């Protein structure tokens, strides 16, 4: 599971030059860090 | 949602003449009720606010009167340029509604 | 010298999403919000929806929420009026209302006209 | 030019650009993972806090906002007003020109490259200098913190402060709130001046702000708005909250323009931009896009949680279900006002309407054709509406239809229309005595209960033989029990036949012997418990008669006997002194009778005779004995990743559960006993002992040598 | 009228799987009334559904009878399997590599 | 919460003369070690 600074360099792996996304404190790291997320959900959290 | 049903749906008039318009709501309203004057091929121009406080800009010739399911609209001195429709306009709370327009045509 | 100017008349098919402007002039454009008044006919005036200028937030109108869309540009001074699948009903004139708040409209626009044309 | 009110930059390096134009920043700022020169010298104040995280290239904050002066930090991220995190490239902290920040703390970590960190003197800048965050950077000793000016004492130190290595930091004298080179600023100012005390020339007002004017509080026709300036009474007429289906313009409040009204406050009719003060607990009017919310299930009445006002209808169609009476009564419970009509059809797992307790209105906007506001319809084991004599209703306008209720006796909805002022309002076909009380039991006979018999866990309690009102009748009973802790019980409290929710039910056949009288042993029952017992008879008609009878019992309330107490719960034990032990407990579990006192004991444990045999000149390790940034990542990481759609003492505690144990061996281990009594106790004994072991204070001194 | 349907993966369904009246075990139930133009049928529009699964439904008629005549009748339909359209594939689940 | 050679010296010192009682592998580190346990629950482990 990815957790801390080792999960936002996964992020700004996969977004890469895309970007990230932005527009209840249930957030990435209860998904990816508290639980394994594959990297479909990761994705999910860049831009378009 | 709330309804207003504006009386005279049309009203021949000539001018020099001193007429009144009625707009009735169904839900209690105590003010929030706002006049509006639409010449033909025009925008509506507001007339009064509130029901009763006027604005800076519209003649002394139109006064708003009432409270709560009954408004009145009178037009002391009807002239040549105050041939139109009418509307009312509620505002206490949403949406904000209507009336069915009262046609102000010459006699 | 407060003015706000919409766009042309325009004559579409239906099914095909529009929007009208509405620049703004004269007054400071993030103190007011923007009224949008739909007019299918002489009779009925149906309020569609206020937009903030200043967060850019919206309420928009239940009967309208699914048709319509709201949207500013502070730098522009613009508002935008989406309407998507467009059906003959929705044939109409729309008024930008704006120098006011959110219970009176004290200024119109000139109005645009919508028209779905078979 | 005010922005805001909330600056978002990420991704895009070129999408900075949109601070060209702003002077103050409305709302907090985020510079985020960024990835050439762009400069800002427009910007002076940020109003909330300051976020920088991952921007790669920046070397130093100067490059960008070499005039930012205050961060007022008026809603800070996480109780901080400037998060410098994770910054690579990152050299030095080049805001040269910030002068004071009015609130929050700041958090700088994880910049591998930054320096001139122990050269600002942050007191002078905010004020809780404790709680700053200063970890995980450049090392100072691993830096070289040099200046190009002025210095002072900083923790136990005295040394230069400068901001870069080309600007120092600029500081006031102390005669002053200064300009750019000694002449004191207005008092209603704040950081730089373009001109010596003048209320309009200020880079930045404390206070408030209002027409070019640092304003101490707002004029009359004023409000206050986020926190630094004041605007006028059409303004917050324009402004609107959040999108939301309930979402509204701003409220004035105390002379202050809020987004909402605050706890305790709701808004006024008409003139909705006051808030009036509710005194009870202010209504949750929940307002529905649907005209009628049909409810036919437990998932579906969820969205009615909480509510004290229903705008619209009510449609009760609840077939099959869970636990529904307990359930329902938690979302629908605190609903006081439906505006429209409610109707139940088909709702067979209601056996009553009690869930809908604090329903108090039913107004009638829109009525079902026929004009009725209260439609029940087939409800195969409705046995009672929620129209018992201690509740109120009132149907404004509107008639009552009822059908096709079997369970429900007709007298009960008669008693209905009493209270709820519509008695001749129906007509003659809405209430009718054919399909309703059908196979109701209306006017029933009384079982007379006639011994009780009561132990620690075990109560016999026997009514008298019933003789049915028909020879051929078969009889049996059925005994109806469970806990009470206070006597308002009613009969009905479950769902259907299988509303499990409360009563335990036992079914006796009636004993063979004409002699023994019917009764029923309970086993396994809690000691000193109030148990609500009463038995309802089943009759069985051969002849079908529709004059049904059948019998029931009053309520009858039976606590069992006492029994010895439970042990203490969770002993702690300190010491904050020699000779001294104070211990804490939680009473037990199982009081069984009324608390009393407690009795705790003490024992002196012996020293370690293993202890005072072996050589310890000769062991390495000698026994002694005793007396008595991750979080923060996550919740930035939550915030900015959004996804797209011896002998026994002994002494009795009369009432506290806390005690202190005095003239005691100073290092000596203690048992400590802790039994719990109750008002039974003198003859059943108290109870059991929760022990635990403590040692007290070292006597200071006591252990050096006591002569030459 | 009263719509049961529920989820069934194969065809062996008996129309008893509940308890009492509150047996929520399997059929889920909608009660649908009776058109008022007579010329429109009465119907059912059934929303959230699993793409590619056999639904198994039957309509049961709702008999108020005034007059209460013990020669009972009531209305009863066929147990009718329908299954829905397919779509898009799930992602597939934990893909590992070495 | 007392686990392991941790656990068997205080089980010694609360028993101590007293001895040990013996006659499903829920045991003792399933009550005393997974959960916190008091004293009262240790020395029901304990001989007569
Ligand atoms: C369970 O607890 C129940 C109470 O919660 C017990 O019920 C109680 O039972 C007692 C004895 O059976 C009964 O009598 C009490 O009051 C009498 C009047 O004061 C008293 O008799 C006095 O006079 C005698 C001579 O006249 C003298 O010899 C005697 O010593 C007394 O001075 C009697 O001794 C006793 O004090 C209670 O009335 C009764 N309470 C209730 C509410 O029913 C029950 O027995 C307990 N059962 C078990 C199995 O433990
Ligand atoms: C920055 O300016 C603010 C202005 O409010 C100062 O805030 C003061 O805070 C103390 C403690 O809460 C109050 O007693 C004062 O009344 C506040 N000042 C005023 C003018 O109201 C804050 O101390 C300043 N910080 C620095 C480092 O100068
Ligand atoms: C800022 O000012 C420029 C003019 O220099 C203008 O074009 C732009 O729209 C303004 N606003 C933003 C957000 O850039
Ligand atoms: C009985 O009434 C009291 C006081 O209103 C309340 O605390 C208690 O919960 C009620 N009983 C039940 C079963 O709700
Ligand atoms: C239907 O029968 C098959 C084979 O006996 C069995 O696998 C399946 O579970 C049955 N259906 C149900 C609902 O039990």
């Amino acid at each position: 599971t990815l957790c801390g600074a080792e999960l936002v360099d996964a992020l700004q792996f996969v977004c890469g030059d895309r970007g990230f996304y932005f527009n209840p404190q249930t957030g990435i790291v209860d998904e990816c860090c508290f639980r394994s997320c594959d990297l479909r959900r990761l994705e999910m959290y860049c831009a378009p | 949602d709330i309804v207003l049903t504006q009386s005279p749906a049309t009203l021949s008039v000539t001018p020099g003449d001193s007429v009144s318009l009625s707009c009735r709501a169904s839900q209690t309203i105590s003010n929030n009720l706002h006049w509006y004057q639409q010449k033909s091929h025009e925008s509506p121009r507001l007339l009064i606010k509130y029901a009763s406080q006027s604005i800076s800009g519209i003649p002394s010739r139109f006064s708003g009167s009432g409270s709560g399911t009954d408004f009145t609209l009178s037009i002391n001195s009807v002239e040549t340029e105050d041939f139109g429709m009418y509307f009312c306009q509620q505002s206490n709370s949403w949406p904000r509604t209507f009336g069915a327009g009262t046609k102000l045509e010459l006699k | 010298q407060v003015q706000l100017q919409q766009s042309g008349p325009d004559v579409v098919r239906p099914g095909v999403s529009v929007k009208i402007s509405c620049k703004g002039s004269g007054y400071t454009f993030t103190d007011y919000a923007i009224h949008w008044v739909k007019q299918s006919h002489a009779k009925s005036l149906e309020w569609i929806g206020v937009i903030s200028t200043y967060n850019g937030n919206t309420k928009y109108n239940q009967k309208f929420k699914g048709k319509a869309a709201i949207t500013v540009d502070k730098s522009s001074s613009t508002a935008y009026l989406e309407l998507a699948r467009l059906t003959s009903e929705d044939s109409a004139i729309y008024y930008c209302a704006s120098y006011g708040d959110l219970y009176v409209m004290d200024y119109w626009g000139q109005g645009t006209s919508v028209t779905v044309s078979s | 030019e005010i922005c805001g009110p909330g600056i978002d930059i990420r991704n895009d390096y070129q999408q900075l650009k949109r601070l060209e134009n702003c002077t103050v920043i409305e709302g907090y700022l985020h510079i985020l993972l960024i990835s050439r020169s762009y400069r800002f010298p427009k910007l002076t104040v940020i109003t909330e806090y300051l976020l920088l995280f991952r921007v790669a290239g920046l070397e130093s904050l100067g490059d960008l906002f070499p005039n930012l002066t205050v961060i007022r930090g008026w809603k800070l991220f996480y109780n901080y007003a400037l998060v410098i995190f994770e910054m690579t490239n990152l050299k030095d902290i080049g805001l040269y020109n910030l002068r004071n920040i009015t609130r929050g703390a700041i958090r700088i970590e994880k910049n591998a490259d930054l320096c001139y960190l122990s050269t600002v003197d942050w007191s002078l800048i905010l004020d809780a200098v404790s709680n700053n965050y200063i970890v995980g950077n450049k090392p100072p000793k691993e830096c070289g913190d040099l200046c190009p000016c002025e210095k002072t004492t900083i923790n136990n130190e005295y040394n230069y402060r400068c901001w870069t290595t080309n600007r120092c930091q600029k500081m006031c004298p102390s005669t002053c709130a200064c300009t750019e080179n000694n002449e004191c600023c207005h008092p209603e100012c704040l950081g730089s001046c373009s001109a010596p005390d003048n209320d309009t020339a200020c880079v930045a007002c404390r206070h408030y702000y209002y027409a070019g004017v640092c304003v101490p509080a707002c004029p009359p026709n004023t409000y206050r708005f986020e926190g630094w300036r004041c605007v006028d009474r059409d303004f917050c007429a324009n402004i609107l909250s959040a999108e939301s289906s309930d979402s509204e313009g701003f409220v004035i409040h105390d002379g202050e323009c809020m987004q909402e009204c605050p706890s305790g406050f709701i808004r006024n009719g008409s003139q909705s931009m006051y808030c009036i003060p509710c005194e009870g607990p202010c209504p949750k009017v929940c307002e529905e896009e649907k005209k009628t919310k049909t409810i036919d299930s437990v998932t579906s009445a969820q969205m009615l949680q909480g509510c004290t006002i229903f705008k619209g209808n009510l449609l009760i169609n609840i077939r099959r279900g869970n636990n529904i009476a307990s359930e329902l009564e938690n979302f629908m419970g605190l609903i006081e006002v439906v505006t429209g009509y409610v109707k139940i059809r088909h709702s067979h797992a209601l056996v009553s309407l009690s869930f809908l307790k604090n329903l108090r209105l039913i107004l009638g906007e829109e009525q079902l054709e026929g004009n009725y506001s209260f439609y029940v319809l087939d409800n195969q084991n409705l046995q009672q509406l929620w129209d018992w004599d201690h509740r109120n209703l009132t149907i404004k306008a509107g008639k009552m239809y009822f059908a096709f209720n079997p369970k429900l006796c007709v007298s009960e909805i008669y008693r209905m229309e009493e209270v709820t002022g519509t008695k001749g309002r129906q007509s003659k076909g809405d209430i009718n005595t054919r399909n309703n009380g059908e196979r109701a039991s209306c006017e029933s006979d009384v079982l007379h209960f006639t011994s009780t018999t009561t132990s620690k866990n075990r109560i016999i309690i026997t009514w008298h033989r019933y003789r049915p009102p028909d020879y051929r009748d078969l009889i049996s009973f059925t005994v109806y029990y469970k806990e009470a802790p206070f006597k308002n019980v009613t009969e009905y409290d479950g769902q259907d036949a299988c509303g499990s929710n409360s009563w335990n039910m036992v079914d006796v056949d009636l004993p063979p012997n004409k002699d023994v009288e019917p009764g029923i042993l309970l086993h396994g029952l809690k000691p000193w418990t109030q148990y609500a017992v009463y038995v309802k008879a089943v009759t069985l008609t051969m002849v079908e008669n529709d004059h049904i009878r059948g019998a029931k019992s009053e309520i009858l309330y039976i606590r069992t006997n006492a029994s010895v107490p439970s042990i203490p719960l969770d002993v702690l034990s300190a010491s904050n002194s020699s000779s001294q032990l104070i211990v804490k407990w939680n009473p037990p579990s199982l009081p069984n009778g009324n608390l009393s006192y407690y009795i705790v004991r003490w024992q002196r444990q012996p020293q370690d005779g293993y202890l005072y045999r072996h050589n310890y000149c000769s062991k390495d390790k000698i026994p002694i004995r005793k007396y008595a940034r991750k979080v923060f990542e996550n919740f930035l990481h939550n915030s900015i990743f959004v996804p797209r759609p011896y002998p026994f003492f002994e002494s009795r505690v009369d009432n506290k559960e806390r005690t202190v144990i005095s003239n005691l061996r100073p290092f000596t281990l203690y048992r400590i006993d802790i039994h719990s009594c109750n008002h039974e106790a003198e003859k059943l004994g108290c109870s059991a002992s929760n022990f635990v072991f403590a040692r007290t204070m070292p006597a200071e001194g006591a252990d050096d040598i006591p002569g030459p």
